[PDB]
């Protein structure tokens, strides 16, 4: 499309988030999730083909159905009291639908199946917004309600979340569901501190957003999105190569990179609140994700794949384009164990 | 809390409900979609009336507005997809597979 | 069947070299002869000369902060005093029965 | 391609990090002593 | 003498649609390439 | 050596592990993509929730 | 502290700033000297410890460790020259870099005053070894060597992460020193027998314990001599010495629990001693004893008596020496012949006599002959397990007659008998070789003159 | 609901044999038609009936699971006389295990069963013993 | 400031640089034909660019200095043993035939790249239309298998769906006996062992499967050899006809934004050339790869990017 054009829809994007994000009433935060919803399908259809058509239509049936289904519970918390603010929820019924809506809306187990496909469907440009930027505002609407959260079906929808996401990454071999159902997890993981710290959450999250960016980043600069097409970047960028091995180690938690930080802090932080077994099974269900992270690892930088002849021309030419804070990324995903306390900022 | 709530929040479950069956054709579920919406509009002028909370008289022109919106941005999505196939039928949506 | 019967371009296989047929008195370190000789003479260096003698000769000489000759002479003045004045040698007690005060058990 | 030294940048890149430099330890000047002053140290 | 390195027999097993391939799923097939599928006027007669 | 070993000791921790979680997998992986069965689930799921948490 | 790991840290740059013709020699030379600088460390005393700062603590029995795995580098260093000949100088960097960062991860944990400390270093461990392991290794099973490595210690890790920050959710502090002073009892209870299992397994699987011990010949057969020599060496130490510093707080627990584990291990020496008796590899057979002998060191820990720590340090130091000797004599006769077959190059010492000789003397002090502080740790823990119980006896001395068997017929499969007639391509043996094989042997015989540096904290 | 939970509960560990079967198998049935509604939603084999049959499959081989589990654990409690005891619920849940493997028809899902049913039974009856939380209450 | 989405915003538009003079001409004829001659005739009268026929060693000309590199560096293949041998064990064939069409790819997207900077026409020999004609000649005399004509169609079809077709094709027509004659005149001992049969299947090619094809959506001008001698009716033809078929009318600005971006960062022009499909003519072992490979990095300014090698003789590198 326009640039013009597209520069407005992300704007538009934006906008809404930040007003489901500053609002105080319950309708203006319907009114965001509705302009961010109507913002993004043009993102996701920007390369015209049938895949990404099909993905859209998923993608705003989805989430028409949670916005309807998060209007049904803002209509029946008004219903049970004459209140329009995000506070506690004053309703046992209406809080379980505003649950369900949030994690439908995150796509959170069982509500996972449209992510996947989604993504896959999409470039890797709408897939990196979508899993990046689409969970700030279901996110702080579950951590502006966390006193009201029954803490059974949070924890039942994380660990579901933690296993669907362990299990059905070891079966993929494109990479954008392997992004999805790692996604999946980290949505999991999540949403297993909401009831006990925010602050957790958001420090997850962050955490999450880095790895996630930088991911996404390398896949678009090495532009593959199959396991045998990334088994050629070795041929041409192996630098490319180590930095993605690097990143997916700690992508799967190893220790003393990034990604060990946020698993830490919700173990302990869960463990204070005298839970002992979830935190145990949701490490053991890690693995999974640290295991296809090591395919993955394996299949790219690791062994040299053989190559094409027709990798010599692309030995001749240099990337037109450089993506910046591809290099801050890589270092924030990576090396920040030891600044581990900054996280009392509130973050 | 009375019968007419009670009749209307059943009206927006068993909208909820078609909508999650998918026999066949798109169209009925966008069909449920705004019955779904049209239930929240009659339930929530209810409750705003019957407390003569005057400053909410806005916000069903303003969910019936946003929903109209998505309508047409669904109906919009529905056209193409027929395009492509020929048909609104649910079941020529396989090509992404999780 | 008109495949060639390969199933990509490879290269052979090298044959391994011999250190020695192109520079007797190798050393087995590098192929560099200048290089060779003298990363032979640090390690021997470094190694036998410096380590191996002077760290042993270190540790030989270390002082005693185990305090053992302390010990000795600790215990042989407790025991010329123990032997002088009757005193039986150890006592079974470590500490004075005096200081502990044991719980009545009234059962 | 073929090109030279672009000063502009350089000169911006430069003058950037010097002014953060300065303005940091300006900064740290007089939190130093402002918290001397509430705590009545000095 | 050589250091062993995959081969094409090796990569084949991560080429097809799904890893652990099983009956139901033998007959899928990779995506396209390129993330596009083939696409696979009317006329009036007016008389008297 | 060969049959506490290379046997039994190998499918009792790894092997074993590796077969459940590949059956796992391959149960959870194989859907069809059909929103049908999705939002089916999904009813199924909704109702659950309802009834069994409150 | 700092004294020996702001070098450590330096080897990099000066690793990646050096000529394209001189790491090897640079790294050699200052490994040395880093090495040399360690050796102070072992001044103990017989009180508390040496206590730099809030951070990093020593001991007698951290000194011994960090003195073996700063010694181990420049040995891995020599052993790596040869293979890595037809590499590109930035793959050599980076295999130097590995090693490094092994070193400074092994350096941190060994002081580590604090237990999280502790398990983020003895966790950071694991991803240079994996690197190495399935980066620069030969055979194809090597990344299956790597994904059993690294997933056996998860799993058995996972579980001690969630025991220590439980721990110091209930005590309030995990700094090892008020943890030894404010100890309290464990009471029999399922929930204190579960913490007992998550704090012993994570350090059992990498002793490896006998059952959990199927990793170690793949890793070890898979991996390149210099990730043999450091797996060999000090990273089975790791499990042996975190057990050793968290045996404090599971008294009186550890008495009846440790039944089942010292069961395992009497039983598991015998069979992985029988085991080595028919193998057609050396490095496997060299894997199986190293598993019989971490298999006693575990018996010694779960004695938990003075005699008991004190031979098990001798014999995790003695053990990782000779270990490595035999690791690189066996990498010595594979760089020759290249098929790693116990029946296939024999008669060597009539081709090559003094690395036949280095093959006597490392066979002996694996056999444990006295005074060898090899034989030191054997008898103190057979002293101690005698105390414990009479009828250890016949398992102990089933034990020693089984590793004298294999290690003479390793010996003599090897180095006696006729030359293969095929095998014409064996070159005189190195000064690099033997200088190799020299600098592992020459230390042992030092030490079994001053054994008390070498007993731990308990002499 | 968590009204089944209560009715098996409440009946003392080791009297009501029948009582504590009849619950056992009222959870079990409950089990098996929710993993029933699942697989027929997910999954349509190919019509009805089958989908009907493979619901009572599922249903009775649940229930009979639950039935033989309750039974053995309430009569290894009553024999043993020896009421708290987590070897109760070992043997009880692992003769549920081998039940299914009998109905399965193969051993080694009968011996795996028993080891990984035996000893689920006896960690739910430590948890029990202990007081351990599955689903904690945000206590801090 | 490099072409892109700000460029676009501001000032870049590029519909107004057409002149009704752009007009791409792509020329086609049998080996050994007058059409070079004639194409660069048509260049020099129309004022266009003209596009010398891409080679092996095209892309080498385009990045650094013009000169070529080894052939064990780019394109590892040779014509002439083609000609030698046609049925070469170690797959030759559509290994050339492969290297073949990515030159011509890249070449199509220069071209289209300078036309849509400049507005200045250009002049092309057979593009990556009427390529296959070799590989449809090449599968017939048995030269190749059908798996490499597998491959080279799903290439074709993912590297061509992204580009506009030109708006007129110039045929020149010659006889095979007389092509062959020309063959004989010319000298070169490798050419001279092309068989009659050859030639025919490629003239089969031509009439059969491309001329009615870009019949359907571009403008045809049949020529024989006796006619194509003068350029002048030729040019007047060219002016005559005018396009009013092709997609070229119906683009707008933002097609041509498009456009403009993808024949720009070669590397995505280039991107399914390398598709991880396995045949034994061109796919080629690690070790080769990596020896290959580092070779390549110590050619003398290809380690770094174009302005940062010293040994070149760039300078101020601490700065750049
Ligand atoms: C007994 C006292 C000795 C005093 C003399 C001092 C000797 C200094 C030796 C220093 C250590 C040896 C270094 C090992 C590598 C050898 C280097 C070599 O290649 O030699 C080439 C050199 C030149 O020959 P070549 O013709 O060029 O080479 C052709 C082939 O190599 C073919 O060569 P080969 O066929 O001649 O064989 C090589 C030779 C050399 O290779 C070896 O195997 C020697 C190492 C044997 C030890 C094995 C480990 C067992 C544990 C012992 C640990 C205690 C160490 C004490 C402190 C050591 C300080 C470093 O092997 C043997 O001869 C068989 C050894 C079996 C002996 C078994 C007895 C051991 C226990 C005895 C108790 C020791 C303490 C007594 C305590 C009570 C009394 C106070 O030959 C020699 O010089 C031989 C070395 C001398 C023999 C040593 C035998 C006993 C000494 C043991 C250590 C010193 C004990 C201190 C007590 C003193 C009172
Ligand atoms: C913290 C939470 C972070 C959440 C996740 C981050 C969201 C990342 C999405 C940002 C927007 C898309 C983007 O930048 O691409 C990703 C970008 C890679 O870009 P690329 O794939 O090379 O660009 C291809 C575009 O998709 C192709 O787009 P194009 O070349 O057609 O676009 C033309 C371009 C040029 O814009 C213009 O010409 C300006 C025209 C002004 C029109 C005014 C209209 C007013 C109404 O406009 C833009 O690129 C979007 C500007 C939006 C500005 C919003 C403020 O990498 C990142 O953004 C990572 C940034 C790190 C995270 C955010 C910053 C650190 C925190
Ligand atoms: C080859 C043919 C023969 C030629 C050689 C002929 C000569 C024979 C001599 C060789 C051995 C014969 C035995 C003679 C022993 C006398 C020396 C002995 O007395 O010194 C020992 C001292 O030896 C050292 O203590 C042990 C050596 C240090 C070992 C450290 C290794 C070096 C670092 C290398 C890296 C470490 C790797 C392993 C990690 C732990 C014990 O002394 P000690 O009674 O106690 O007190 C010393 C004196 N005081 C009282 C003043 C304090
Ligand atoms: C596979 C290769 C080797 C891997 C490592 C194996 C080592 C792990 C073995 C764990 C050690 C033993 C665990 C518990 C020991 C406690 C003693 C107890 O078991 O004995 C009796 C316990 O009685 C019964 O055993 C009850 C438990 C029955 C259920 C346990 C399952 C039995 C076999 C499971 C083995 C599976 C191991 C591998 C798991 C994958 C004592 O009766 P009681 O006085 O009442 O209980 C005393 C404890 N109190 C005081 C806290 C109450
Ligand atoms: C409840 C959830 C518990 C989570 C347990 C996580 C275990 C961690 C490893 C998970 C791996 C499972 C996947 C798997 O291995 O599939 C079988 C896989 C198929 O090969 P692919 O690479 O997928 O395909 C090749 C052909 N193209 O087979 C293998 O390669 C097996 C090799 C790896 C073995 C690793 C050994 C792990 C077991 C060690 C013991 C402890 C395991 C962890 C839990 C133990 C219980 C406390
Ligand atoms: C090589 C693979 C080995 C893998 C490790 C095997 C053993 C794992 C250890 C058990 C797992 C859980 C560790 C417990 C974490 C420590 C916390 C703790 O001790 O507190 C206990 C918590 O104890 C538990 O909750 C334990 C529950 C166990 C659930 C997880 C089961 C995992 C598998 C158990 C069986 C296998 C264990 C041995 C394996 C043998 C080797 C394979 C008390 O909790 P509170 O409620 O606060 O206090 C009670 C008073 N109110
Ligand atoms: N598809 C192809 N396969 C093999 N060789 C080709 C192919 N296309 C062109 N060539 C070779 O490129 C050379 C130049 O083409 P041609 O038109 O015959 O000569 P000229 O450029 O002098 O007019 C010729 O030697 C021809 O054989």
């Amino acid at each position: 499309m326009n640039p013009i054009i597209y520069t407005t829809l992300i704007m538009t994007v934006m906008s809404g988030t930040m007003l489901v994000m500053i609002s105080s009433h319950w309708l203006l935060i319907w009114i965001g999730f509705e302009m961010n919803l109507l913002a993004m399908i043009p993102v996701l259809m920007k390369n015209f083909n049938p895949r990404a058509t099909e993905a859209a239509t998923k993608y705003f049936l989805t989430q028409a159905t949670a916005s309807m289904m998060l209007m049904m519970a803002i209509i029946i918390n008004l219903l049970y009291s004459g209140q329009w603010t995000i506070t506690k929820m004053f309703n046992p019924v209406a809080m379980t639908m505003m649950t369900m809506a949030l994690a439908m809306k995150l796509g959170l187990s069982p509500f996972h199946f449209w992510v996947p496909e989604v993504t896959q469907g999409i470039s890797l440009q709408a897939g990196l917004l979508l899993l990046t930027w689409q969970k700030l505002a279901p996110l702080s609407v579950l951590c502006q309600i966390s006193q009201s959260i029954n803490p059974n079906l949070m924890l039942t929808m994380a660990m579901l979340s933690i296993l669907i996401g362990g299990w059905g990454g070891l079966n993929q071999t494109q990479l954008r569901k392997i992004m999805a159902y790692s996604s999946i997890a980290h949505m999991g993981w999540m949403t297993a501190v909401l009831p006990y710290n925010t602050t957790m959450t958001i420090l997850n999250l962050l955490i999450y957003i880095t790895m996630t960016l930088a991911m996404f980043m390398l896949l678009i600069h090495s532009s593959a999105t199959t396991t045998l097409s990334l088994s050629h970047t070795w041929n041409k960028m192996p630098v490319i190569t180590s930095l993605m091995m690097v990143t997916l180690l700690s992508m799967g938690g190893l220790p003393p990179l990034s990604g060990f930080m946020p698993k830490w802090m919700i173990i302990q932080e869960m463990t204070k609140n005298e839970s002992i077994i979830m935190p145990t099974l949701m490490a053991m269900t890690a693995l999974l994700n640290l295991y296809f992270y090591m395919r993955l690892a394996y299949s790219s930088s690791l062994t040299m794949f053989p190559s094409t002849n027709n990798m010599k021309m692309k030995w001749q030419f240099e990337h037109t384009k450089q993506m910046k804070l591809l290099p801050t990324m890589i270092v924030l995903s990576t090396l920040v164990l030891p600044m581990t306390p900054a996280l009392s900022s509130l973050n | 809390m009375p019968l007419v709530y009670m009749n209307i929040i059943m009206a927006f479950a068993i909208a909820l409900a078609g909508l999650l069956m998918y026999r066949s054709h798109l169209m009925s579920s966008l069909l449920c979609l705004e019955g779904m919406m049209l239930s929240l509009f009659i339930m929530s002028t209810l409750i705003i009336l019957n407390t003569h909370f005057t400053l909410a008289n806005m916000m069903p022109i303003i969910l019936l507005v946003f929903a109209a919106c998505e309508a047409a941005l669904g109906l919009s999505l529905l056209v193409m997809v027929s395009n492509t196939y020929g048909t609104d039928y649910v079941q020529n949506l396989n090509l992404l597979q999780c | 069947p008109p495949e060639p019967t390969i199933r990509l371009q490879e290269d052979p296989d090298p044959e391994d070299e011999n250190l020695y047929e192109k520079n007797p008195d190798s050393h087995g370190y590098d192929k560099d002869p200048i290089v060779d000789l003298w990363n032979m003479r640090v390690v021997f260096f470094f190694g036998f000369s410096i380590v191996l003698v002077l760290g042993s000769t270190f540790v030989a000489y270390l002082p005693d902060y185990r305090m053992q000759e302390w010990a000795r002479r600790e215990a042989e003045r407790l025991v010329k005093y123990r032997e002088a004045n009757g005193l039986p040698l150890m006592e079974s007690n470590c500490f004075d029965p005096n200081k502990i005060q044991l719980p009545e058990d009234e059962d | 391609p073929h090109g030279s030294p672009d000063w502009l940048k350089v000169g911006l890149t430069l003058g950037t990090s010097v002014f953060l430099w300065i303005y940091l330890i300006k900064q740290h000047k007089e939190d130093v002593l402002e918290y001397k002053r509430r705590n009545g140290l000095e | 003498a050589r250091q062993w390195q995959p081969d094409v027999e090796w990569a084949e097993q991560f080429g097809g649609a799904v890893m652990y391939p099983t009956k139901e799923t033998a007959h899928w097939k990779p995506p396209p390439w390129n993330d596009v599928d083939p696409p696979k006027n009317l006329t009036l007669n007016f008389g008297p | 050596s060969s049959l506490l070993d290379l046997i039994w000791l190998e499918t009792i921790l790894p092997k074993t592990t590796s077969f459940i979680q590949m059956k796992m997998s391959i149960m959870v992986s194989n859907q069809k993509g059909l929103i049908k069965l999705y939002f089916l689930s999904f009813l199924i799921t909704i109702m659950i929730s309802m009834t069994l948490f409150n | 502290m700092l004294k020996i790991i702001i070098p450590t840290t330096m080897l990099l740059p000066m690793t990646w700033m050096s000529k394209h013709n001189m790491i090897w020699i640079n790294a050699t030379v200052h490994s040395l000297l880093i090495s040399l600088i360690s050796l102070s460390l072992l001044n103990q005393l017989g009180e508390n410890s040496l206590n730099f700062s809030l951070t990093f603590f020593s001991d007698s029995l951290s000194a011994p460790l960090l003195v073996l795995t700063t010694w181990l580098l420049p040995l891995m260093l020599m052993a790596s020259q040869s293979h890595l000949s037809k590499e590109t100088t930035t793959r050599k960097k980076l295999y130097i870099t590995m090693l490094i960062l092994l070193q400074l991860f092994l350096i941190m944990t060994f002081t580590a005053t604090e237990l999280i400390l502790f398990y983020i270093l003895f966790e950071a461990t694991l991803v240079p070894t994996l690197i190495i392991i399935t980066r620069w290794g030969n055979q194809t099973e090597r990344l299956n060597a790597g994904l059993y490595f690294l997933f056996y210690t998860l799993a058995g890790s996972l579980p001690l992460l969630v025991a220590l920050v439980y721990i110091q959710n209930t005590t309030g502090s995990l700094n090892f020193l008020i943890i030894h002073y404010w100890s309290h009892p464990l009471s029999n209870s399922w929930s204190n027998i579960f913490m007992w299992l998550a704090c012993i397994m994570a350090f059992m699987v990498k002793m490896p314990l006998y059952g959990l011990h199927l990793w170690l010949p793949k890793a070890h057969v898979e991996a390149p001599i210099a990730g043999s020599m450091v797996l060999a060496a000090v990273l089975l130490k790791l499990g042996g010495y975190g057990m050793m510093r968290i045996t404090t707080i599971l008294n009186p627990l550890t008495n009846y629990m440790a039944y089942p584990f010292l069961m395992l291990s009497m039983w598991g020496m015998i069979m992985t001693s029988s085991i080595c008796l028919r193998q057609t590899d050396l490095k496997s057979l060299i894997a199986y004893s190293s598993v019989s002998h971490m298999a006693l060191v575990i018996v010694a820990i779960m004695i938990q008596t003075p005699w008991s720590f004190m031979g098990a340090t001798a014999l995790m130091i003695a053990h990782g020496l000779t270990s490595s000797m035999l690791f690189c004599l066996a990498n010595t006769n594979y760089e020759r012949v290249h098929s790693r077959t116990m029946i296939l190059a024999r008669g060597l010492q009539t081709l090559l006599p003094l690395m036949a000789t280095w093959w006597l003397v490392a066979s002996l002090t694996n056999l444990a002959l006295p005074p060898s502080i090899n034989l030191i740790g054997e008898l103190f823990i057979i002293t101690a397990s005698f105390s414990w119980s009479n009828i250890t006896i016949i398992l102990m001395g089933m034990n020693m007659m089984i590793t004298a068997l294999y290690s003479l017929y390793m010996l003599i499969t090897t180095q006696r008998g006729k030359y293969t007639h095929h095998i014409n391509n064996i070159k005189p043996s190195f000064t690099r070789e033997n200088a190799l094989m020299a600098l592992h042997i020459l230390p042992l015989l030092l030490l079994t003159l001053n054994p008390k540096m070498i007993l731990g904290p308990l002499y | 609901a968590k009204t089944l939970l209560h009715k098996y509960s409440d009946i003392p560990e080791g009297t009501e044999c029948h009582r504590k079967a009849y619950a056992s198998t009222s959870i079990g049935g409950a089990t098996g038609l929710i993993v029933s509604a699942y697989s027929i939603a997910l999954k349509p084999p190919a019509s009805f009936l089958e989908g009907v049959a493979r619901t009572g499959r599922y249903t009775f081989t649940s229930a009979a699971i639950g039935a033989i589990f309750g039974l053995t654990s309430c009569i290894s409690a009553q024999v043993r006389e020896k009421p708290d005891d987590p070897l109760n619920y070992f043997i009880g849940g692992c003769a549920g295990g081998l039940t299914l493997g009998a109905r399965t028809r193969s051993y080694g899902i009968g011996a795996a069963a028993c080891a990984y049913m035996g000893l689920t039974a006896a960690l739910v009856k430590m948890g029990q013993l202990e007081g351990w939380q599955v689903f904690a209450e945000p206590k801090v | 400031l490099q072409y892109g989405p700000l460029a676009f915003v501001l000032g870049e538009r590029t519909t107004r640089k057409l002149t009704e003079t752009s007009k791409v001409i792509t020329v086609d004829g049998n080996i050994c034909s007058g059409k070079g001659r004639l194409a660069r005739e048509i260049a020099e009268k129309l004022g266009l660019r003209h596009f010398p026929e891409a080679g092996i060693h095209y892309a080498d000309s385009t990045t650094g200095d013009g000169k070529p590199l080894d052939v064990q560096l780019s394109g590892n293949c040779s014509l002439e043993k083609f000609y030698d041998d046609p049925k070469s064990n170690d797959g030759n064939s559509y290994r050339l035939q492969s290297w073949l069409y990515a030159s011509r790819l890249l070449q199509y997207a220069d071209a289209l790249e300078h036309l849509l900077s400049t507005g200045q026409g250009v002049v092309l020999e057979r593009s990556i239309y009427s390529d296959f004609v070799f590989l449809e000649a090449m599968y017939r005399q048995g030269f190749i298998r059908k798996q490499c004509v597998e491959h080279y169609n799903e290439v074709k079809k993912v590297t061509a769906c992204e580009y506009l077709p030109p708006h007129v094709v110039v045929y020149v027509d010659v006889p095979v006996p007389e092509i062959q004659s020309r063959i004989q005149k010319k000298g070169n001992p490798h050419e001279m062992k092309i068989t009659a049969a050859y030639l025919q299947d490629i003239e089969n090619a031509y009439k059969k499967t491309f001329l009615p094809e870009m019949s359907e959506k571009c403008e045809v001008l049949q020529y024989s050899a006796r006619e194509a001698e003068d350029a002048e009716k030729v040019v007047e033809d060219i002016e005559y006809l005018k396009c009013d078929k092709g997609p070229w009318p119906d683009q707008d600005d933002r097609t041509f934004h498009r456009l403009r971006m993808l024949v720009q960062n070669k590397l995505e022009v280039l991107n399914y050339t390398t598709i991880p499909v396995y045949l034994p003519e061109i796919t080629i072992g690690a070790h080769q790869s990596d020896r290959v490979f580092q070779k390549f990095t110590e050619l003398p300014g290809r380690k770094y990017s174009p302005g940062y090698n010293e040994d070149v003789g760039d300078k101020w590198i601490w700065l750049k």
